[PDB]
């Protein structure tokens, strides 16, 4: 619950931050919109790639931490770890 | 174009649909991609026959528990 509520939070005000900036650049805007065009399941795995260390998803630090703190909470329940 | 630029960013989708986006995805990206290894302690310790001159078997040698 409140992971989703602060990911939509922060893809609120990223698609804010696009609204403002596709002044400068139209043709970056379709790279920066693509996620926003993607159908939902699919902005919802892009948004969840910050696993290993590809890290291009746009998550920020502390949403990224939040997950990477309670996915061992979770290991450490089921015993991997 | 409309559909697409202000229909399906998953900040306008309600709280429960997005829960249930968000738990399909953890899964996949997530608890599938987890991996760890154990398969060879768990087979040693199958194999393992244990205590049985300790235990009073009076007979033929117990199968293990692999076996």
């Amino acid at each position: 619950d409140d992971f989703v509520a602060k990911l939509q939070d922060n893809q609120r005000f990223r698609y804010n931050e696009v609204m403002q900036a596709l002044n400068m650049s139209a043709a970056l805007t379709a790279r920066k919109t693509k996620e926003f065009r993607s159908p939902p399941q699919e902005q919802i795995n892009m948004l969840l790639n910050f696993k290993d260390d590809k890290s291009e998803c746009p998550c920020p630090e502390e949403i990224r931490d939040q997950l990477l703190d309670f996915h061992e909470d979770l290991m450490t329940h089921c015993g991997i770890e | 174009v409309v559909a697409c630029f202000r229909m399906a960013p998953l900040y306008n989708l309600p709280r429960h649909r997005a829960v249930n986006l968000f738990l399909q995805g953890y899964e996949k990206s997530w608890i599938e991609t987890e991996e760890h290894y154990f398969e060879d302690k768990l087979i040693e310790d199958l194999a393992k026959p244990g205590a049985e001159p300790p235990e009073e078997d009076e007979g033929t040698k117990r199968v293990d528990p692999l076996h």
